[PDB]
RNA sequence: AGGGUAGGGCCCGUGACUGGGGCGAAGUCGUAACAAGGUAGCUGUACCGGAAGGUGCGGCUGGAU
RNA sequence: CGGGCUAAUCCCCCAUGUGGACCCGCCCCUUGGGGUGUGUCCAAAGGGCUUUGCCCGCUUCCGGAUGGGCCCGCGUCCCAUCAGCUAGUUGGUGGGGUAAUGGCCCACCAAGGCGACGACGGGUAGCCGGUCUGAGAGGAUGGCCGGCCACAGGGGCACUGAGACACGGGCCCCACUCCUACGGGAGGCAGCAGUUAGGAAUCUUCCGCAAUGGGCGCAAGCCUGACGGAGCGACGCCGCUUGGAGGAAGAAGCCCUUCGGGGUGUAAACUCCUGAACCCGGGACGAAACCCCCGACGAGGGGACUGACGGUACCGGGGUAAUAGCGCCGGCCAACUCCGUGCCAGCAGCCGCGGUAAUACGGAGGGCGCGAGCGUUACCCGGAUUCACUGGGCGUAAAGGGCGUGUAGGCGGCCUGGGGCGUCCCAUGUGAAAGACCACGGCUCAACCGUGGGGGAGCGUGGGAUACGCUCAGGCUAGACGG
């Protein structure tokens, strides 16, 4: 399946910080905060010249990392926008975060999109009331995501939800409170995540 | 005889009948004349039958018989609307 | 072992029998006039002439022949009696 | 002498590369109608019908960039380039979808066709295609 | 329809028939080229009119024999016989190309 | 060259000379050794390597150089072989396969255990 | 159909022996070419010679001075 | 085998001829098309119900409709180290024959037909839609599905027939095997599974006609290894889980150390939360028709039976931390140190690693990439712009023929006119559907499948324009030839 490994060596290696699980990631126990240099046996040696190649090698594994997706899910998506009108770029980053367990997560509903798609895949979650156990189910505008009524008795989504009543929450997402029902109101733009991505190298990577 | 019928479409567990008009000597699913019509017989959608009740009139004149069901299919077209 | 095949296959020795037997027939008297072209005759020439007629059609009737050949087995008959008989003639019969 | 064609633009093209105020070319109603493009799209100053000792010709005045600096002044080209398309050799024919687009629109090829010389413009505008003579920046 | 061959004759030696030599130009499907391919059809002439050197329109016929399913359509010119040399004379060519 | 030529003589589709004719089109094909033993490399090195003589039922028979330390192979040793070469040993241009048939894989290998069929410790 | 008699054509495999060729090398003989390579070299043929090769006739310079 | 008997939708004659067949004549047409007249020929079948009427059938003749046969044009692989082939061979007259043209068959007259536009021979291969690669042109390919073809152990043949020269029909011959009571008989999986053998390797001797489709029947119903499903196989694609959050300036073990330290490492442990599977309850869509009731067996409206997959998915309640393996780490090419070893044992796709300090073998620590996958081999396109149409090149790098003459062929200077072959434009028929491409819709997504939409090249038909190519005709003199 997805990764579901050790994590910190993630952002580490990457020399960026990814809030991969949720609190503890902002902490000052965070390991970049502590040791932001890479895992393993050679991290404080001076780092060398990377290729061209493996620049752009990077940004991806940073973005595919992010979501902690298979190169694969990774690829068809890709293929998809890149076989997909115009900017193939901000589509494929659109089609990226229409993911259900992300927009769970960018709503709010979890620290981290890893407890996005188990809530997710564990469907404690749905959608214009449907349920769905589908962590690669790609949301579209106009869909209604409704905590599980037989979840709305857990407390954890409660701990998540009220460290969210009025926090800022993206453009292209509503989260009317309580009901525990946010919404997905559009697909974004670039400018709408800065992320610590320069997408193009992604593109110059598969370009290969 | 040329006769109209279903040819069944989709995949396993997923029935998509092309009512369409070949010969009988045909396989269930080969070569056809002349599509005339769909069917979603486990109603998935709000439209799961359709006709040319114009055409399939055409060819029962020219004798062409459907099977049963298609005769039903037929039916509920109207297609027999004295 | 067995199938309705063996019923089925026996029959066609029976129809088997009965179509040779009038394509020999037919031939048989088809000709026969022809010679007689040859030396009409012409009265009785016309007279066998008609009979394979009868017989080439009645087979059209059934599995023997098909129409467009009897026909041409009719037409190829007629044809060749006068032509013979042209040279010499004259018919005292039909037809015609 | 096979082509007077490619020959007639291979003089043309001779000269501006040693930068000559004008030159001389066999004539034929057909070379003119071609340079009749040539200047109304400005790569030429326009031809007159001359004459050389008995024989007709078309003395095309040529026109060329300005003086520069650096080490090599000599003028840029007008005529960047100027090959011939359609030949002899082999016969080259378009219709009307597949006429190209010289440089992304910054050269022409000249086409004949049942309706005039025209240019890869010209030609999509008037819906036809024909032997693509050349194409010239 | 009956398709017409606007061919020459090269054959009278059979009887009742001709050889319509028929000539067709294309380009090439790779090198755009206009390329020259030929090929002779057996014309039938019942009143063996057409003759050496005539230029003649052949029309898919229904067959009289083996290989001959076109008749004569109709004559178009006569003295035409610079082609027929253009035929023999490579005929006579294949003299030297055996071994 | 001009295009009429093009169109006389056209261009000559050159094709391709297969590297492992004894295969008939085939990713495997068992053989039988008969000469189990070593055989120097031509320069710049030197050593004593694995070599398998092997006929096969594609009727033929050809060197398969035996890969890593330790085998098992004598005369009668059914085997399997694979597409590739040795470079530095001419008359050697197919693999053996281990864990196959009368081979068994390396002992105490640990590592790439798959290019030299061992399965796994604890 | 086919079976038989007889005689041709073509291709694959195999064969005492035989001719060269390739690769390996750490052997033997000499040292032909690469410098004026110690007789300028190459070339076609012809002859000769344990072998690289020599030589005769004509040719090229892709010959040094 | 034979002797003798019996029915019919079986077979035979006669009658009736709307009609249809043939001859000969004539109108039209124009290849044997339709109409017309005299002579000749020919149809048939009954059974059932509620019974002077219905339903099913039977006969002919026209037409429709679909499925075909034959014929034509252009296109369809490799070798010229195959350069000549041909006697049914090419044409004709006349007959046979078929549904029909034909040398498809026979007889006779003639001497003709094919070929460097590659005949003849050999090798290979089932073609197309499409499939994969590809920026594309192009290449490779033709399993699955769809269409057509060809074969039904290896060959030949005709009968039956609307239709075959027929896979589970028949006749014979050959090869093979088996049975046997030893006199003699039988068989043909390239139908669904299955066995044996060959091989690197390809599955169940499963369920059922519920659906769709097919044959037969008025219907009831029957047959149904087509079809619908189950199973096996990581074979490929899609989806999902082996957990989530909190968690020390950081246990042990393990690797490195300049002995202060560093790395594994938020990883674990443990706290909480969530809850794959596994337990129970419920439990389908697919299935509305044929048929039966009224009406009129019809339009239309009412009435039931039926589910192989299957108690499966799916719905509800409850509920356990619950598999990780593989390749790689000298450059290409992302990822580093330590020991062992010492041109030995070894890796290798190329350049190349090892001869006592190996980032290149082995192991380990650590790390890189994917992830129920991971790698290898084989083969196809790509990179290969390295057979170059797009899109290459021949002084010394591989490549100008020793030199001329000349056939075919390719190519061809200025001006005018006709034709309209290439060529261009418009209209139009075909270019099946599946697939590819855009939009959307159903399985909780996707893969898969459905719906609609949107084009072309190519060739068939009609019209048009005339610059360049070509053709026919008329002039000219700038190439050539000549005095
Ligand atoms: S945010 Fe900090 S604690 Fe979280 S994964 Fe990244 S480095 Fe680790
Ligand atoms: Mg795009
Ligand atoms: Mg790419
Ligand atoms: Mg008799
Ligand atoms: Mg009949
Ligand atoms: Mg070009
Ligand atoms: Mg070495
Ligand atoms: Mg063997
Ligand atoms: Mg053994
Ligand atoms: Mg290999
Ligand atoms: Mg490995
Ligand atoms: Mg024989
Ligand atoms: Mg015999
Ligand atoms: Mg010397
Ligand atoms: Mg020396
Ligand atoms: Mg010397
Ligand atoms: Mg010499
Ligand atoms: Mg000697
Ligand atoms: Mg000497
Ligand atoms: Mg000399
Ligand atoms: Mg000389
Ligand atoms: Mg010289
Ligand atoms: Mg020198
Ligand atoms: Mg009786
Ligand atoms: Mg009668
Ligand atoms: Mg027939
Ligand atoms: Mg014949
Ligand atoms: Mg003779
Ligand atoms: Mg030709
Ligand atoms: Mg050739
Ligand atoms: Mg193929
Ligand atoms: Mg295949
Ligand atoms: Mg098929
Ligand atoms: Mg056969
Ligand atoms: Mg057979
Ligand atoms: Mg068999
Ligand atoms: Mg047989
Ligand atoms: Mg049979
Ligand atoms: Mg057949
Ligand atoms: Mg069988
Ligand atoms: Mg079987
Ligand atoms: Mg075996
Ligand atoms: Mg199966
Ligand atoms: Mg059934
Ligand atoms: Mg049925
Ligand atoms: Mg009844
Ligand atoms: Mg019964
Ligand atoms: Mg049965
Ligand atoms: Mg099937
Ligand atoms: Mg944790
Ligand atoms: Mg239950
Ligand atoms: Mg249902
Ligand atoms: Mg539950
Ligand atoms: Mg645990
Ligand atoms: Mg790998
Ligand atoms: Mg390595
Ligand atoms: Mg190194
Ligand atoms: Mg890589
Ligand atoms: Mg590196
Ligand atoms: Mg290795
Ligand atoms: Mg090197
Ligand atoms: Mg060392
Ligand atoms: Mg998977
Ligand atoms: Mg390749
Ligand atoms: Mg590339
Ligand atoms: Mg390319
Ligand atoms: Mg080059
Ligand atoms: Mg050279
Ligand atoms: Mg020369
Ligand atoms: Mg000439
Ligand atoms: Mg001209
Ligand atoms: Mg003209
Ligand atoms: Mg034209
Ligand atoms: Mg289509
Ligand atoms: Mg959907
Ligand atoms: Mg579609
Ligand atoms: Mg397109
Ligand atoms: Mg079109
Ligand atoms: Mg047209
Ligand atoms: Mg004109
Ligand atoms: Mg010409
Ligand atoms: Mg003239
Ligand atoms: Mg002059
Ligand atoms: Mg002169």
């Amino acid at each position: 399946g997805r990764y579901i490994g050790p994590v910190c060596r993630l952002c580490r290696r990457e020399g960026v910080k990814l809030y991969l699980k949720g609190e503890r990631c902002y902490s000052p126990k965070c390991a970049m905060e502590r040791r932001p240099y890479p895992p393993g046996q050679h991290g404080q040696k001076r780092a060398r010249r990377p290729s061209d190649y493996a620049v752009r090698l990077r940004e991806k594994q940073k973005l595919r990392r992010i979501y902690g997706i298979s190169e694969r899910q990774f690829r068809n998506l890709f293929e998809e926008a890149s076989k997909k009108k115009g900017v193939t770029g901000s589509v494929f980053l659109g089609l990226l975060e229409s993911r259900l367990d992300n927009v769970v997560y960018r709503l709010g509903f979890a620290v981290s999109r890893r407890q996005a798609r188990q809530l997710v895949r564990h469907g404690h979650i749905t959608v214009n009331g449907r349920r769905v156990d589908l962590p690669s189910y790609r949301v579209r505008p106009g869909d209604e995501i409704a905590v599980a009524e037989k979840s709305r008795n857990l407390e954890l989504i409660r701990q998540n939800l009220e460290a969210m009543k009025g926090r800022k929450v993206g453009p292209w997402l509503s989260l009317d409170v309580e009901g525990m029902k946010g919404k997905f109101l559009r697909l974004p733009d670039r400018e709408d995540l800065a992320l610590p991505v320069n997408e193009q190298l992604v593109i110059e990577f598969y370009s290969r | 005889m040329v006769k109209i019928r279903l040819a069944r479409f989709g995949s396993k567990h997923n029935p998509h009948y092309r009512i369409v008009v070949t010969d009988a000597r045909r396989k269930r699913d080969g070569k056809y004349i002349e599509k005339i019509g769909y069917y979603d017989p486990r109603k998935t959608t709000p439209d799961w039958l359709k006709v040319d009740v114009e055409r399939a009139r055409y060819w029962l004149s020219v004798g062409a018989q459907p099977t049963d069901t298609a005769r039903r299919l037929l039916r509920q077209a109207g297609v027999f609307r004295q | 072992r067995n199938l309705s095949a063996l019923k089925r296959h026996r029959q066609s020795l029976k129809r088997r029998l009965r179509n040779k037997a009038k394509k020999s027939a037919i031939k048989t008297l088809s000709k026969k006039a022809i010679q007689l072209a040859q030396e009409g005759k012409a009265e009785e020439a016309l007279k066998i002439m008609r009979k394979a007629e009868s017989l080439i059609d009645k087979a059209a009737k059934g599995s023997t022949l098909h129409k467009n050949a009897a026909a041409r087995r009719k037409s190829r008959l007629m044809r060749k009696v006068r032509q013979l008989l042209e040279a010499a003639g004259a018919p005292l019969i039909g037809g015609g | 002498l096979t082509d007077p064609i490619a020959d007639m633009l291979t003089r043309i093209r001779n000269a501006t590369r040693v930068y000559k105020e004008s030159t001389d070319v066999p004539a034929s109603r057909f070379k003119e109608e071609i340079l009749r493009i040539l200047a109304r799209e400005g790569f030429i100053k326009g031809y007159e019908r001359v004459d050389v000792d008995g024989k007709p010709y078309l003395r095309v005045y040529l026109k060329y960039g300005p003086r520069r600096q650096g080490p090599d002044p000599r003028p840029e080209q007008v005529i960047h380039h100027i090959r011939r398309i359609s030949k002899p050799g082999r016969r080259v024919y378009v219709g009307v979808k597949e006429i190209p687009r010289v440089r992304r629109g910054l050269g022409i090829a000249i086409l004949s066709t049942s309706k005039g010389v025209l240019t890869d413009r010209e030609a999509r505008k008037l819906g036809v295609g024909g032997e693509l003579i050349c194409e010239v920046w | 329809p009956k398709k017409v061959l606007t061919g020459v004759v090269v054959s009278d030696k059979m009887q009742k028939t001709v050889t319509v030599l028929v000539e067709r130009q294309f380009p090439h499907p790779l090198y755009g080229k206009v390329i020259k391919r030929s090929k002779k059809y057996l014309a039938h002439d019942p009143e063996e009119k057409y003759k050496l050197g005539d230029v003649v329109e052949i029309i898919e016929s229904r067959p009289i024999s083996k290989r001959k399913r076109f008749r004569v359509l109709r004559l178009v010119e006569s003295g035409r016989m610079d082609l027929v040399e253009k035929y023999l004379i490579r005929r006579q060519n294949y003299e030297s190309l055996s071994k | 060259p001009t295009i009429n030529q093009l169109v006389r003589k056209g261009r000559e589709k050159v094709r391709k000379k297969s590297k492992v004719p004894a295969l008939k089109g085939a990713p495997f094909r068992r053989g039988v050794c008969t000469v189990v033993r070593t055989v120097t490399p031509k320069k710049p090195n030197s050593a004593l390597r694995k070599v398998a003589k092997v006929r096969l039922t594609s009727g033929y028979e050809v060197t398969a150089y035996i890969p890593g330390e330790g085998h098992n192979l004598q005369e009668h040793s059914v085997v399997l072989i694979r597409g590739g070469r040795v470079k530095d040993l001419p008359g050697v241009r197919y693999h053996i396969v281990r864990g196959v048939y009368d081979a068994a894989g390396v002992k105490d290998r640990k590592k790439s255990r798959s290019k030299y069929g061992t399965k796994k410790p604890k």
